[PDB]
């Protein structure tokens, strides 16, 4: 019965979880870790990744 | 200044090496030209300059 208010909660939680899990994507970069990008690369190429 | 040929490539933004780190560092936001010509008839001597 409470599906209307629970689906709201589920949609919000999925939205937040997807937002946070987007922090593990390369998006075409060498890594999703800024520290790794800034330690394994020079400043110029780091400014591209 | 005067630099050996192999280090001329180090006179550019985002370069690394002995020259670009200890002698002459160009900023990452460099706006200007870099001109270099092989002056082997003025800065090279038989006994060693």
């Amino acid at each position: 019965a409470l599906g209307k208010l629970q689906d709201v909660v589920n949609q919000n939680a999925q939205a937040l979880n997807t937002l946070v899990k987007q922090l593990s994507s390369n998006f075409g970069a060498i890594s999703s870790v800024l520290n790794d990008i800034l330690s394994r690369l020079d400043p110029p190429e780091a400014e591209v990744q | 200044f005067v630099i050996r040929g192999d280090e001329v490539r180090q006179i550019a933004p985002g370069q690394t090496g002995n020259i670009a780190d200890y002698n002459y560092k160009l900023p990452d936001d460099f706006t200007g030209c870099v001109i270099a010509w092989n002056s082997n008839n003025l800065d090279s001597k038989v006994g060693g300059n």
